[PDB]
């Protein structure tokens, strides 16, 4: 179908914007006393937890485009709002301006895990 | 012959133990001692059960039996005998005290009267011989009590409307129930009777304060002690009647307390502006008057103060005496702050506690007053102010006090108020006074309007118990209806009560709108007592509310308190919202509160210690990870702020205990110098927050508690005495007890968290996911402080989303107003009225469920501090102290902040409960418990085997976490898994018992013994862990078992471990063994009870052999047409003892289809330890098979009611018997599951707390081999008719497959939701071929090609909706024809126009086109005179269709789904085949006022015909036809069993019988047994109906209709006519 | 006569006060009807078939929602209520609501204050048309206030 097409291609691109890694903070016996770290631990470790689930749902769909794997009612749900580009509550887990569609929720949730990414480097790299 | 004497002092008790009898009013002489009665009963009941554990009960078991009879009758009967006596005490006076209810009533009166005689005849015996013996042996006395309870209970609910009269007459009875109402105006002698009622007609009245003699009433009395004597005792003799000294005793209350406090002010006024006060004065004062009265008169005299001077500022330049004011406050509060560092009796606490946050509040008023320099009395910083002026002079004691705030005025209503704790009055607070009094002068409602916790129905009571008010809160549901409201309304109108409806919002958009009326007519009647010209002395203020003309007091008040954020509220209509004059309390003001309450408490550092706490709870909400179970806010905050001062208390208490033993220094004054107040607070807060936290957040709780709190430690009470009896109980109950880190301490911490919660809340929840040890926490330790405390534990364990929240909560009748009880409201009206003595027990009701908001906001009130259960019959009911509500859930994902913020937390993870923990329970249990001591010494020998491998970090563990990462066809639970495997390795010590039953001569030895053990251990884990995942998931977890094992396994190089069984004798034997190369005989071929053994079916029945062996409950998850039924009911012929009863889900399934199908296969009898549900037949277990176990509707907060029925049922044993709200245990009945995987189109996944008692298997489609197999074994038996035929088997099986495989390829449920191909259309087409040979004594292989390709066309090309779908079916037909069978006659073998019929002949052979259209013709002119002249015309379509349709007509359970558009002669060509097949044509004769019952009675019209009279009908029915999703309900029923088990009640199931017994006399057979004719009933339906289904071509109406009626595609075959091309 | 519709004593009182209304010239007027849109349409088929006193009037308040039918929509004149399109236009409404012996009481420095919270009102109800910068929420600023 010319929808099964067309969410291919957006699927697999916004595979290419999303990033890939995202590395929770290693908590130490100093590092709890410290306060930026226990809230800068709960932004990753909630992060990472969407960041995982995003891609795998995307990967499903492109599988799914591709005839690979069976539709099931997760991906069948999930296609519907993609199609309809309703932002899908699965991934809305941190709040947003009501009416936000799912193409720029995609952009926004990539500068996002982006700046996860420069967090968690620099306590890896650097300490907290 | 210790068992002797136990004997001869049973039988010494009851040969003298005599009923105590008391004269009654000179009447009867009733019965007292029921507790002694009662405890000496279950005394010897329990000696007796307790003595047949001894091994020397065998020779007195005859004696001690026949006591248990007789011990069990005298329960039985002195249990209804108690409920008797006590509802004739009240209903006599009723009706010996009002000769008016003789008129009113004649009909009740007089039959009282017969029932009052036979009462008292039955009494004059009991006096006669007061022995108990002898009265338990008066003839027929249990069915005499049996009738006498009925009987009165009919009298009781037909004095409702005489119920409401009276209430009238006492205003405040509108808030009583009917029941407690009864017992008030009967016993209106018997005053002592009375006292428990006055909590619910008074707002701080428990008790009244009575003479010797009981006459005369001379006061009043609180919860907590504090009295109230009047100072004119009100006299009961000279007014005798029940409403009238009651409104006396109203009246006195209101006079004594506004006499009460002119003595007050007279003396409060010298400790105002005066320069020093002794406290030894000041305290007396406290304690010779009331709490409420001390704060009001601290209020009075600062009011004055204040208005002296700004009097004495009116000249602006005049010295400010504001400072005095100021002065007199601050040396005050001194007074009271020293009086709370000491210790004082708990009444003087409390009222210096109220007393010290009155005075902070006028302190900061007063401080306000001189910042801002007011100089004047008029000046609004004043005026906005609450104040109090007080005249002496006032003739009428009633209005000497009057409370003015801005321009609104009150009276004091001088309701009793007791001692109500009092808010902080906070800057919110005071905006919350100034808005709603506001409101109050209006003559408008109040408001208040915010998130949840911020003091919105605190504020309103608050507000009016400053004002002196009966105040009521109403929790509000939907069941708060026009009605409903009205008749609160009037009680609050009358009363002059204020309402405040919390959760207004949670009503019906229309009857928000319809109670605006009766708002707006009571505001009206309002404002006619504000009118100047109106005057005292004239007819009373009246609004109508329900039609009647209703008195409204100037003091009743409306409030409502909602929270407008919520989703999925209701709005509430402007006409009603302009009634109401709104306030946000969103911002409360925390530090404030904090602060204010450990100053009154005796903290010294409480400004230190509020600076900390306030932050640190909002550090919590920020710092800690988000979990819905955790809550920060002001209810979190208020429990620690009052666990503080109680921790404060206990400590205080502690150093003098310590002091005691060690001299003599007792300083108290120094003791509260060096006291740790922060290490106080810290306690609390982790005494509260603690056990809610997940295990990530623990260290960074203390982490934060350090940065706040520095140097401060805590440190756990060593809870010796309570542990010692945990570890007891663990051992008792086959658990694991722990200390710290050693196994199972980390869940003895949650059990002593737990009880930690008990003692703070009263409302708590268990949180955690399945399988994490909550319910055992809190039964271990129920029982454990039953053996600590002494106190008896009782639990209540309800599934609130197993039922309706009608059955739930109760239900209010629309027309009769009458009020039935639900379950929970039941249970806790049962402890509140303590008749068997429920409040000296701990009573633990646990809601086992899912939480979502629409039934746990009723107990809004109840968890709060409320503690209320408000019902919409205006009935309010108080939670007892020893009462607990506590909620044992999985998740709160759908729970609001408003239940959660109300409730203590205890969170479990799955850590807490471990896997070596579950493995020693096994092993305990395996042990000690005998599964049938010779079964006993093989468990125990097989335990010692398995012990090894039970290990942490063994085989099983290793296997554990290995099948986590698999793929399984549903979600994976770790006790799913174990407890398949348990109920695996069961199995397996029965095989070694059932073995030495076969070899008496020699036992299995332990080197068998072991040999076997290991292997089936290996086989058991296999199947526990990989039975619902697909083969290369089974084959998988070989290898890694292969890999890790270090047991035996086969050698074989490529075949999985999976294929292998264990044989007896400990050896690995190939599954293949058991798989014969059957021949079928040739009648059998493709019948529905033959199945070809392949390598999948043994192993799948052996399999289901194991758990249905043990009663466990199993689903079969599969593909449709997969297998599941066929192997299930394989398995049940090898297993007898057992009945099958085949129940059919739908999307519309709830528990009420199964309770039909106990209602007709099971029997409730009443047994001594409750009612069981036992099958009707004996000796037989019933197994309940659902079909469609994951299709029912899951609601909007993921729950599905029949699961959680089923899971209550399996889990817990039984149910609640919604009628009577009794539990009922199940005895001989188990559960089987079918179902399609969740993934699929309709399908719901099972609830994990479900899954866990519920292992499941995998059954897939059989592969390309497995079908060659099966049909390759069909086509070889069918084949033998025709001798000629015999070569061409294998190339006939081999066309089967390759089309079947390829058509199940091609068309997909993506395509149609119809579109589902499985081996039921290899059966059918085996069987099509077959019934076209049976008849044929030859054939040529061309006429098998034809007969082959034209069953392909019906079972494939028929449902197909597009002409291109239609087109490839027809040309692959050819091709795999062909491909299999070269060297035929294409032509003669596959010409297209292929039609089959016997209507030209006595055999289904072909027929030719124009020789079916000369025959359809001339049957249709005889058609069209004898049935319906409606004449047709003939195209080819038709002549296809009607043989489609002949072909249906012609087998058993033969239906049709007919799909296509309207007009095109679906119903029509049905009539015309019908009529020539000899069916008979009904269909339902529907109109617009056609409803349910209606089409039941159709239902019974149609099955009585085919099921008793033999007569085959067609029932036609349409889409059109179906007016309420109910309908199909019953004929998914019906179209799969053949039968409808709720259909036939009654009348109609014995008029049924009559005729069943009369049908299948007329066919030879031998029945008598109603069990046999309702068999031979449904196998006539069977056979005769044939229910024909017309709809229309509805994408989203077809898929929808599957899951409303999956029978509809599974049981009917579906031609799709479509549109005509 | 003013009713509102969400009981089922509503309905019933609805249909006598209407009955009656039609024999003497009364008012009716039916509070909320979008709340009951099945017991609309069989109201409109009911006015259709009926001949009422010429003074008769019959009011029907509901809210703007597309559950009300068509057919009643068409059978009668539709009011519209919403915010005024302005401030002069929400301060003549405001003073045509309020009756002149209202403002002309004995003090008279009432009318100056009357004119001064007509616009404060215009002008905070003004501000709601900014959804955001006027007010962070859409209050109900509205009569009762
Ligand atoms: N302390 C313990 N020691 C040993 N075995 C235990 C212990 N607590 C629970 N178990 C066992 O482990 C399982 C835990 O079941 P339990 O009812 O306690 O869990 P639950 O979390 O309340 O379950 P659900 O979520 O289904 O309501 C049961 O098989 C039980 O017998
Ligand atoms: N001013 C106050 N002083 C003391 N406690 C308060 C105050 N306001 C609220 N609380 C407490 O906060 C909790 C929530 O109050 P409640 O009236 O139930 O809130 P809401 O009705 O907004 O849900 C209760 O424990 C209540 O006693
Ligand atoms: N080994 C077998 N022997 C006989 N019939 C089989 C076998 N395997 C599959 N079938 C056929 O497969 C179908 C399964 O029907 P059923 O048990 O009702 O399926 P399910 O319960 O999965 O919906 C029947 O037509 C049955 O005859
Ligand atoms: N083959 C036909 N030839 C002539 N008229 C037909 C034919 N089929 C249907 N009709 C007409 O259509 C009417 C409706 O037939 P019916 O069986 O009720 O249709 P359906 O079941 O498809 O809704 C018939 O009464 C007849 O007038
Ligand atoms: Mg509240
Ligand atoms: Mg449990």
């Amino acid at each position: 179908p010319a929808w099964m097409r067309t969410l291919h291609t957006t699927a697999s691109n916004w595979l290419h914007l999303i990033p890939q890694t995202l590395s929770h903070l290693k908590r130490t016996v100093e590092n709890i006393k410290d306060p930026l770290f226990r809230f800068f631990e709960r932004e990753v470790k909630m992060g990472a937890k969407l960041l995982q689930d995003v891609r795998q749902d995307l990967a499903d769909v492109v599988q799914v485009c591709e005839g690979k794997k069976k539709q099931t009612n997760y991906l069948r749900t999930l296609i519907n709002e993609l199609v309809k580009g309703i932002l899908p509550r699965s991934w809305s887990h941190y709040t947003v301006p009501a009416g936000m569609t799912v193409i720029q929720w995609v952009s926004d949730f990539s500068e996002r895990i982006k700046q996860l990414q420069n967090i968690s480097l620099a306590a890896a790299s650097g300490g907290a | 012959m210790a068992l002797e004497e136990f004997l001869k002092q049973i039988r010494e008790v009851w040969n003298t133990y005599e009923l105590d009898l008391v004269n009654y009013q000179n009447k009867c002489r009733l019965i007292r001692g029921w507790d002694d009665l009662f405890n000496k009963v279950k005394e010897h009941i329990n000696s007796v059960s307790a003595m047949k554990l001894s091994p020397y009960y065998k020779v007195f078991e005859e004696d001690a039996l026949s006591w248990e009879d007789k011990l069990n009758r005298i329960m039985a009967l002195f249990d209804v005998w108690i409920d008797v006596q006590r509802r004739w005490v009240y209903l006599e006076g009723i009706f010996t005290g009002s000769a008016d209810i003789k008129h009113l009533l004649p009909v009740e009166t007089q039959r009282f009267q017969s029932i009052s005689t036979e009462f008292l005849a039955l009494m004059k015996k009991v006096s006669k011989s007061p022995l108990v013996m002898d009265v338990l042996n008066i003839q027929g006395v249990q069915r005499s009590l049996e009738r006498l309870a009925d009987l009165l209970g009919k009298i009781q609910k037909a004095l409702g409307e005489y119920l409401e009269r009276e209430r009238s007459s006492f205003p405040r009875f509108y808030f009583v129930g009917d029941e407690d109402l009864l017992e008030i105006i009967g016993n209106s002698k018997n005053v002592a009777k009375l006292q428990k009622h006055f909590k619910k007609m008074f707002a701080g009245v428990s008790s009244i304060i009575l003479n010797e003699d009981n006459s005369v009433v001379l006061g009043i009395s609180s919860r907590e002690g504090e009295e109230v004597m009047f100072k004119t005792p009100v006299s009961i003799t000279e007014h005798p009647k029940i409403n009238e000294w009651l409104t006396l005793v109203e009246k006195e209350m209101r006079v004594t307390l506004a006499k009460l406090l002119a003595e007050s002010v007279t003396e409060v006024e010298i400790f105002g502006k005066a320069t020093s006060i002794d406290p030894n004065t000041y305290i007396t004062w406290i304690d010779k008057y009331q709490a409420q009265l001390v704060v009001l008169s601290a209020q009075i005299a600062w009011s004055e103060n204040v208005e002296t001077a700004l009097s004495s500022m009116g000249g602006g330049g005049d010295a400010a005496p504001l400072h005095s004011v100021l002065s007199n406050v601050e040396v005050t509060l001194n007074v009271l702050a020293d009086s709370v560092l000491m210790e004082q009796p708990p009444l003087r606490r409390r009222k210096l506690e109220h007393l010290i946050t009155e005075l902070v509040h006028q302190r900061d008023v007063t401080r306000s007053l001189i910042k801002s320099k007011i100089d004047n009395a008029k000046s609004f910083e004043w005026l906005s102010q609450m104040r109090f002026y007080f005249d002496p002079k006032q003739t009428d004691v009633l209005q000497q006090l009057s409370i003015q705030m801005a321009n609104a005025k009150f009276n004091y209503g001088f309701e009793y108020l007791g001692v109500q704790d009092k808010l902080v009055q906070t800057p919110l607070t005071d905006r919350c006074y100034l808005t709603m009094t506001q409101a109050l002068e209006a003559r408008l409602g109040g408001s208040p309007f915010g998130p949840a916790g911020t003091g919105k129905t605190e504020s309103v009571k608050a507000l009016g118990h400053q004002l002196g008010r009966f105040v009521l809160v109403f929790n509000c549901d939907e069941t708060f209806d026009f009605q409903a409201m009205g008749r609160i309304f009037v009680g609050l109108c009358q009363v002059g009560a204020w309402g405040c409806f919390d959760e207004f919002n949670r009503l019906e958009e229309r009857m928000l709108s319809a109670v605006s009326q009766q708002v707006q007519c009571i505001q009206e009647a309002l404002r006619e007592h504000s009118n100047p010209n109106y005057d005292k002395t004239s007819a009373p203020i009246t609004c109508e509310l329900l039609n009647k003309q209703v008195k409204v007091s100037p003091d009743m008040a409306i409030f409502i308190t909602m929270n407008p954020g919520y989703a999925g509220r209701s709005n509430l209509p402007d006409n009603l919202k302009k009634l109401f004059r709104s306030l946000a309390m969103t911002k409360p003001d925390r530090q404030l509160i904090a602060q204010v309450m450990l100053y009154s408490q005796g903290f010294r550092t409480a400004e230190v210690l509020a600076n900390k706490i306030v932050p640190f709870f909002k550090l919590c909400d920020e710092q800690l990870s988000s979990q819905s179970h955790y809550d920060f806010g002001l209810r979190a905050l208020k429990s620690v702020l009052v666990s503080a001062g109680n921790v404060k208390r206990e400590r205080i208490q502690k150093i003098k205990r310590e002091k005691e033993e060690r001299g003599e220094a007792v300083d108290e004054g120094e003791i509260a110098e060096n006291l740790p107040e922060q290490e106080i607070l810290i306690q609390s807060v982790c005494e509260t927050m603690v056990p809610k936290l997940v295990a990530e957040d623990i260290p960074l709780l203390f982490s934060l508690l350090s940065d706040v709190f520095p140097g401060v430690q805590y440190h756990r009470g060593e809870m010796t005495a309570l542990r010692e009896e945990l570890k007891k109980v663990c051992q008792e109950m086959y658990l694991t007890y722990g200390d710290g880190e050693e196994v199972g301490g980390m869940w003895v911490e949650k059990v002593l968290q737990l009880y930690q919660i008990t003692q703070i809340n009263h409302g708590l929840m268990m949180v955690g996911p399945s399988g994490s040890g909550k319910s055992m926490a809190w039964r271990v330790l129920l029982k454990a402080l039953e053996r600590l405390e002494g106190v008896e534990g009782v639990a209540h364990i309800i599934d609130p989303k197993a039922i309706s929240k009608d059955h739930l909560y109760g239900t209010l009748d629309p027309n009769t107003r009458e009020w039935t009880d639900g379950l929970f409201t039941h249970v806790l009206r049962k402890i509140i009225d303590s008749v068997r003595g429920e409040l000296q027990k701990r009573q633990w009701i646990v809601f086992d469920g899912d939480v979502d908001p629409e039934w746990v906001e009723n107990l809004n009130s109840v968890l709060d501090d409320n503690k209320l259960l408000t019902l919409p019959n205006g009935e309010r009911l108080s939670l007892p102290p020893n009462v607990r509500i506590m909620f044992e859930v999985q998740d709160l994902k759908y729970a609001t902040l408003a239940t959660v913020s109300r409730c203590g937390m205890v969170w479990f993870s799955e850590d807490v409960l471990s896997t070596d923990m579950i493995f020693n329970n096994f092993l305990a249990r395996l042990r000690s418990i005998p599964l049938d001591s010779p079964m006993l010494q093989i468990q125990r020998d097989a335990a010692t085997i398995m012990q090894p491998y039970f290990t942490s970090n063994g085989l099983v563990t290793k296997a554990l976490e290995h099948a986590f990462q698999l793929e399984h066809i549903m979600d994976l639970t770790r006790l799913r898994c174990l407890g398949s495997l348990f109920s695996m390795l069961h199995q397996a010590c029965r095989n070694v018992a059932q073995y030495n039953a076969n070899h008496p001569d020699f036992p299995m030895q332990i080197e068998q013994l072991e040999r076997y053990i290991q292997r089936y251990l290996v086989y058991a884990i296999l199947w526990s862990l990989s039975g619902d995942s697909r083969l290369k998931m089974r084959a998988e977890l070989g290898e890694y078992i292969r890999r890790i094992t270090t047991v035996p396994l086969p050698t074989a190089p490529n075949i999985p471990i999976i294929d292998y069984e264990v044989s007896i004798s400990g050896e690995w034997s190939p599954w293949q063994a058991k798989v014969p190369q059957i021949e079928v005989e040739t009648h059998k071929v493709a019948a529905p009870d033959v199945v070809v053994p392949t390598l999948d079916t043994v192993r799948h029945e052996a399999l289901l052999y194991t758990w249905l062996a043990e009663h466990k409950p199993l689903v079969l998850c599969g593909p449709p047409g997969s297998g599941k039924t066929m192997t299930l009911f394989s398995a049940l012929r090898a297993l007898p003892d057992m009945e099958v009863v085949g129940l059919n889900f739908s999307s519309a399934t709830t528990p009420e289809l199964l309770l039909k199908t106990f209602d007709h296969y099971c029997e409730y009898r009443r047994t001594p330890n409750g009612v069981v549900l036992a099958p009707v037949q004996l000796g037989k277990w019933l197994v309940l098979f659902c079909d469609e176990i994951n299709l029912p509707d899951m609601d909007k907060y993921g729950t599905q009611r029949v699961i959680s029925f089923i899971r209550q049922m399996v889990e817990h044993g039984g149910f609640y018997r919604t009628s009577d709200q009794t539990w009922v245990k199940l005895e001989r009945i188990q559960f089987v599951g079918a179902c399609n995987p969740p993934t699929d189109p309709g399908r719901k996944p099972l609830s994990h707390r479900f899954l866990r008692h519920v292992p499941v298997v995998y059954v897939d489609y059989p592969g390309p081999a497995s079908l060659t197999q099966i049909y390759g074994t069909f086509n070889r038996a069918m084949l033998r008719l025709i001798p000629s035929l015999r070569t061409y088997a294998e190339p006939l099986t081999a066309a089967m497959v390759e089309f079947y495989t390829m058509s199940q390829e091609r068309f997909t449920q993506d395509t149609q939701p119809h579109y589902i191909y499985s081996p039921r259309e290899m059966t059918r087409w085996v069987r099509g071929i077959f019934e076209a040979l049976r008849p044929l004594e030859t054939l040529p292989v061309e006429g098998l090609i034809r007969i082959w390709a034209h069953e392909a066309l019906r079972l494939f090309q028929d449902r197909l909706v597009e002409d291109e779908e239609r087109r490839w079916t027809d040309e692959n037909i050819d091709t795999v024809a062909l491909k299999h069978f070269p060297n035929i006659d294409r032509e003669k073998a596959m010409s297209r126009p292929i039609l089959y019929s016997n209507w030209l002949s006595k055999d289904y052979i072909p027929v030719d086109q124009e020789e079916l259209r000369d025959y359809v013709k001339a049957r249709l002119k005889v058609f069209y005179e004898e049935e319906l002249d409606v004449p047709l015309v003939l195209f080819n379509e038709v002549l296809d269709h009607v043989l489609r349709i002949d072909r249906i007509f012609r087998q058993p359970q033969g239906h049709l789904l007919l799909i296509g558009v309207s007009g095109a002669g679906k119903t029509t060509l049905s009539r015309f085949v019908a009529w020539m097949n000899g069916l008979s044509v009904y269909q339902i004769k529907v109109h617009r006022k056609y409803t349910g019952e209606d089409f039941d009675e159709d239902l019974r019209t149609v099955l009585r015909r085919s099921g008793c009279k033999n007569e085959k009908i067609a029932f036609i029915m349409d889409e059109s036809n179906v007016l309420d999703s109910g309908f199909l309900e019953r004929m998914n029923t019906l179209l799969a069993n053949g039968e409808v088990p709720g259909l036939f009640e009654g009348d109609e199931y014995a008029t049924l019988m009559t005729q069943c017994k009369e049908g299948a006399q007329k066919e030879g057979l031998m029945l008598d047994s109603h069990e046999e004719l309702y068999k031979w009933f449904t196998s006539q339906v069977i056979r005769n109906l044939h229910v024909v289904f017309t709809m229309n071509p509805s994408s989203e109406g077809l898929k929808d209709r599957a899951a409303t009626s999956p029978a509809l595609f599974n049981r009917c075959v579906l031609n799709w006519f479509g549109d005509w091309s | 006569t003013s009713i509102a519709i969400g009981s089922a004593e509503g309905f019933n009182q609805a249909d006598k006060a209407i009955n009656t209304a039609v024999k003497s010239g009364r008012w009716v007027m039916l509070k909320n009807v979008h709340l009951a849109p099945g017991w609309l349409m069989q109201l409109e088929k009911k006015l259709h078939s009926l001949q009422p006193h010429a003074c008769f009037r019959l009011f029907l308040t509901m809210e703007i929602n597309p559950k009300v039918p068509v057919n009643l929509l068409r059978a009668g004149r539709i009011f519209v209520f919403e915010p005024p399109p302005g401030v002069k236009a929400n301060m003549l409404r405001t003073f045509s609501s309020i009756p002149v012996s209202r403002i002309c009481k004995s003090p008279n420095e009432r009318a100056r204050l009357y004119f001064l919270l007509a616009w404060f009102h215009a002008i905070i109800q003004e501000r709601l048309r900014y959804a955001p910068l006027g007010w962070s929420k859409k209050y109900e600023f509205g009569e009762s206030d």
